[PDB]
């Protein structure tokens, strides 16, 4: 199952 | 033994051509499950193994959701990047992202992972206390404090000990009849004359998994490493492996080496001879 | 972690494998990994759910039945993941 | 900016054996960038149905793909993977032998 939050570099 | 969970994720630039090119793959080990495509027609997380298949259709609107919320975020990692280096807005880029974790055979939490690189070197990478960032140089320092200050590190934590290891156990015990079986390499040996002086013999493994092996070659029993060739373990396209080490050897030496071969679909390890 | 084989016997019986064992032990989860041994080379054995029952915590027993094997069949190479120990058994078809 | 050259090794899925239905592989791994050209070869020429697998990378970053195709060996018929990319002059060609 995949993270589900957004992350930005 | 021990196993693990990984998604990859790659997205590249195509400058004046339309929109990154995303693609992203899930593995259980030396498996994978899942993908995303982009450019496919689908739009759609797209099952890759008979296992994950029996998910239910709030599993595959999920992770299309957040596979395509992945896909915007890299959109914008790739601006972002091409910023923090200072290059054209006119070259091709690559961003690469990696994430999931590791348990071992009592099924507890091993180590986690988290990381992404630029261009094929390192950017950033969450170190195993699973707290602090790694920024590999000047321009991921920004990155690191951004995520710090996001707490970045303990959304991951919580994900990486939690959710990911538990879905992980979930994947094992659904697909145990092809994840925790295992595929013993079949072997034989075979011989070619390089010369009238030499000979070369060939240690095969073939149409095993998981992909984990080792092939080593003695003389007289002691481990060879000069005059050896080892290629890269291969996929054969149906799901196992396989992988060959050669030695080569004086004509008329053949029968002092042997080839070992060690992997945990034997009893115990193999050792062949020539004839 | 324990666990003990109380049993394990095999037999043939015109091209078909049959098998019964038993292993009481407090293993929570279980991978039960059959493999024909034709002398060296083998291949994997699938059997029937009905043919393995597990008691979480308690046991793990076997009674497989009516198993096709080939004629090459030599031994029964019985792979057991218990509670992710990993044990082999080996079986030798009787009368 | 790391580039890397692909390594390639072509091959078939079953030992090979004239006249049985089989699967020609040509496995490029080690490269970067991602974008590359693979094709299997019958003769000297291009064969059209070729499949390959989702990118995907090793711990290096670098990129690994599977190309694949079903094939009859002959015991004529000559089979090679030929792979072009950034890494390269020009294309390179290995050809595919049963004893590899």
């Amino acid at each position: 199952l995949l993270f589900g939050y957004p992350v930005y570099v | 033994g021990s196993h693990s969970m990984r998604y990859f994720f790659t997205s590249v630039s195509r400058p004046g051509r339309g929109e990154p090119r995303f693609i992203a793959v899930g593995y259980v080990d030396d498996t994978q499950f899942v993908r995303f495509d982009s450019d496919a027609a689908s739009q759609r997380m797209e099952p890759r193994a008979p296992w994950i298949e029996q998910e239910g259709p709030e599993y595959w609107d999920g992770e299309t959701r957040k596979v395509k919320a992945h896909s915007q975020t890299h959109r914008v990692d790739l601006g972002t990047l091409r910023g923090y280096y200072n290059q054209s807005e006119a070259g091709s880029h690559t961003v690469q992202r990696m994430y999931g974790c590791d348990v071992g055979s009592d099924w507890r939490f091993l180590r986690g992972y988290h990381q992404y690189a630029y261009d094929g070197k390192d950017y950033i990478a969450l170190k195993e206390d699973l707290r602090s960032w790694t920024a590999a140089d000047m321009a991921a320092q920004t990155t690191k404090h951004k995520w710090e200050a996001a707490h970045v590190a303990e959304q991951l934590r919580a994900y990486l000990e939690g959710t990911c290891v538990e879905w992980l156990r979930r994947y094992l015990e659904n697909g145990k009849e092809t994840l925790q079986r295992t595929d013993a390499p079949k072997t034989h040996m075979t011989h070619h004359a390089v010369s009238d002086h030499e000979a070369t013999l060939r240690c095969w493994a073939l149409s095993f998994y998981p992909a984990e092996i080792t092939l080593t070659w003695q003389r007289d029993g002691e481990d060879q490493t000069q005059d050896t060739e080892l290629v890269e373990t291969r996929p054969a396209g149906d799901g196992t492996f396989q992988k060959w080490a050669a030695v080569v050897v004086p004509s008329g030496q053949e029968q002092r080496y042997t080839c070992h071969v060690q992997h945990e679909g034997l009893p115990k390890p193999l050792t062949l001879r020539w004839e | 972690p324990w666990f003990q084989i109380e049993d394990n016997r095999c037999y043939i019986d015109n091209g078909k494998l049959f098998a019964r064992g038993s292993i009481v032990g407090n293993m929570s989860r279980f991978v039960f990994d059959p493999k024909a041994d034709y002398g060296g080379v083998g291949e994997n054995l699938y059997v029937h759910a009905d043919d393995v029952e597990f008691v979480p915590g308690e046991s793990l027993k076997w009674n497989v039945r009516n198993l096709d094997v080939m004629p090459i069949f030599e031994t029964l190479a019985l792979r057991l993941v218990l509670q992710g120990d990993v044990i082999w058994l080996r079986c030798v078809p009787e009368l | 900016m790391i580039q890397r050259t692909p390594k390639i090794q072509v091959y078939s899925r079953h030992p090979a054996e004239n006249g049985k239905s089989n699967f020609l592989n040509c496995y490029v791994s080690g490269f970067h960038p991602s974008d590359i050209e693979v094709d299997l070869l019958k003769n000297g020429e291009r064969i059209e149905k070729v499949e390959h697998s989702d990118l995907s990378f090793s711990k290096d970053w670098s990129f690994y793909l599977l190309y694949y195709t079903e094939f009859t060996p002959t015991e004529k018929d000559e089979y090679a993977c030929r792979v072009n990319h950034v890494t390269l002059s020009q294309p390179k060609i290995v050809k595919w032998d049963r004893d590899m």
